[PDB]
């Protein structure tokens, strides 16, 4: 996928 | 000022699209097809800024869709990254843990979240509570 | 768990609070202290070490550990940094020479990490003659209104006459304690 | 002020004002607000660097009067996040731009070498447009840096390499021409197709 990963993981 | 700013994913696809100057329709499209296949065509050690048409395209993606900048050549670099990381943080913290996907099903709220912030390519907003409060209270006029 | 002794102890009062007395010599921070502890202007000799005195007030005690603007003892501040919740800077605005001094003092000490939760106490110290300043203008000089995630407030308090030292400490319970 | 010099006047008297508010901005290192990365109001710095550069750029009283605080920014500013080194290069930038003291250019000249052999990219290719832009005004002090623009060609960065190119072009006099020929045939001969044409 790689779309729900947040922006900046924070 | 920033002349267009407009969020590319890492296949092509755009998320997000703002020019501050006015461009044919066709122009534009291939201004921002160029813009895409420079940062598609780049790697990570090109040190994010690229001088394409006299213009400083900055491009720095923390996840899949990447952000690219257009700004003129009387400002120092880093301003740009700054300001683009402080977008980032605001939308991320109007938002909640940000992703890919909500930002299609978000794009109303982040255009809304962009003008409240930069109007005209310029820096409108320089804290980072006063904009998110201003959004939340638009926002909850209904 | 059980938080009933917990709740028995707040409805009579459990809060106490506290407060630190720093700023340059001569500035009125003794005075300060032993007026919020005793209520009176005593003369003292200048505080070679440290002071340790305990005020209570709307059922807190706020303590206040009086620190001396000496060369010897300010850079000894920094032990009362450890396990403190307050600080109070003591200004004197009759003495503009060190002034600069006072100054640079508290930037000194509001520019440590450790001394992040503790907000500003700026009291007007030496309000007794009319070389004394304006609670805005004291703020203007020294700079407070700059300092961000900092609670600072200017207040005017004369050491002989006493007026001004009720707001201070008002403040600074507002400042400690958000509750009713 | 940039649009027309008429108002250059009137918005000089305001000088002193944007130095005092400058120095009140510097007093308080942190900001709950709008304080980034140890940096509060970097836009409003930023800004006001962008002023001061532009404001007395042709005026020994403009420069003088905000000597002190560009000698106090260039000192009291950590570059260790991109804020910071963002504000120093605006600070440096506005330094050349006006007519700065000695020991201001110099505090700018160093600064910028010390950028230049940082690894990162953005701040080399900061490095190398501060000194293409410094390139007329310090020139002899911008020779100190040939070796590294000579290495900025080689370097696998493409916009590295361009700032790189045109420092090495803007750094050609009339005593080192002949002796940058061969580099710069050498350069030509061994370029990327899109710089070939910009290297003849
Ligand atoms: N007489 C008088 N003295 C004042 C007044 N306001 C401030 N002061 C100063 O307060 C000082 C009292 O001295 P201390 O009790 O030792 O307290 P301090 O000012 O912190 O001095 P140190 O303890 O040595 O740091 C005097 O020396 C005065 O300079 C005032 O209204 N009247
Ligand atoms: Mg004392």
């Amino acid at each position: 996928k790689g779309e729900n990963t947040s922006l900046l993981h924070p | 000022m920033i002349h267009f700013i407009l969020l590319f994913s890492r296949q092509g696809k755009l998320r997000l699209q703002k020019w501050y100057i006015t461009l044919p329709d066709k122009e534009r499209k291939k201004i921002t097809r160029e813009i895409v296949q420079i940062i598609l065509s780049r790697g990570h050690r090109t040190s994010s800024f690229v001088d394409w048409k006299e213009l400083k395209l900055v491009y720095k993606r923390y996840a899949s869709l990447y952000f690219c900048c257009a700004i003129e050549n009387q400002d120092n670099e880093l301003l740009t990254l700054e300001i683009v990381h402080r977008y980032v943080e605001l939308l991320d913290k109007y938002f909640g843990n940000v992703c890919e996907l909500d930002i299609i099903f978000n794009f109303e709220k982040a255009y809304f979240i962009l003008d409240e912030f930069i109007i005209g390519g310029e820096i409108q907003e320089t804290s980072k509570k006063i904009a998110v409060k201003a959004i939340e209270d638009s926002d909850m006029l209904q | 768990g059980n938080i009933f002794a917990n709740l028995f102890k707040g409805l009579f009062g459990k809060k106490e609070m506290r407060i630190l007395m720093v700023g340059l010599d001569a500035a009125g921070k003794t005075t300060i202290l032993y007026k919020l502890k005793l209520g009176e202007i005593v003369t003292t000799i200048p505080t070679i070490g440290f002071n340790v005195e305990t005020v209570e007030y709307k059922n807190i005690s706020f303590t206040v550990w009086d620190v001396g603007g000496q060369d010897k003892i300010r850079p000894l501040w920094r032990h009362y940094f450890q396990n403190t919740q307050g600080l109070i800077f003591v200004v004197d605005s009759n003495d503009r020479e060190r002034v600069n001094e006072a100054r640079e003092e508290l930037m000194r000490m509001l520019a440590e990490d450790e001394l992040r939760d503790a907000v500003l106490l700026v009291f007007a110290n030496k309000q007794d003659l009319p070389n004394a300043m304006n609670a805005a203008e004291i703020t203007d000089k020294l700079g407070l209104h700059s300092l961000r995630h900092r609670n600072w407030y200017i207040q005017a308090t004369c050491a002989t006459s006493g007026d001004g030292l009720y707001e201070g400490l008002d403040w600074l319970s507002n400042q400690l304690r958000n509750q009713k | 002020c940039e649009r027309s010099p008429d108002m250059l006047a009137h918005f000089r008297k305001l000088v002193p004002q944007l130095v005092r508010i400058l120095k009140n901005l510097i007093m308080s290192g942190y900001s709950p607000e709008h304080d980034v990365s140890g940096i509060s109001d970097p836009f409003l710095q930023v800004r006001i660097l962008r002023l001061l550069r532009i404001l007395g750029r042709n005026d020994d009283d403009s420069s003088e009067a905000m000597n002190d605080i560009l000698a106090q920014v260039a000192t009291n500013t950590e570059t260790s996040k991109n804020v910071g080194n963002a504000i120093l290069y605006e600070t440096v930038l506005t330094i050349m731009d006006i007519k700065s003291e000695s020991g201001l250019r110099v505090l700018a000249i160093n600064i910028l070498g010390r950028f230049l052999l940082n690894n990162d990219k953005n701040i080399r290719y900061v490095a190398l447009t501060s000194l293409l832009k410094t390139v007329q005004t310090d020139h002899n002090a911008v020779q100190r840096h040939r070796s590294t623009i000579v290495d900025c060609l080689k370097d696998l960065d493409v916009s590295i390499k361009r700032r790189a190119m045109e420092l090495s072009f803007a750094l050609v006099n009339g005593n080192n021409i002949r002796g940058m020929m061969k580099e710069l045939l050498y350069f030509l001969d061994s370029c990327e197709p899109e710089f070939k044409a910009d290297c003849a």
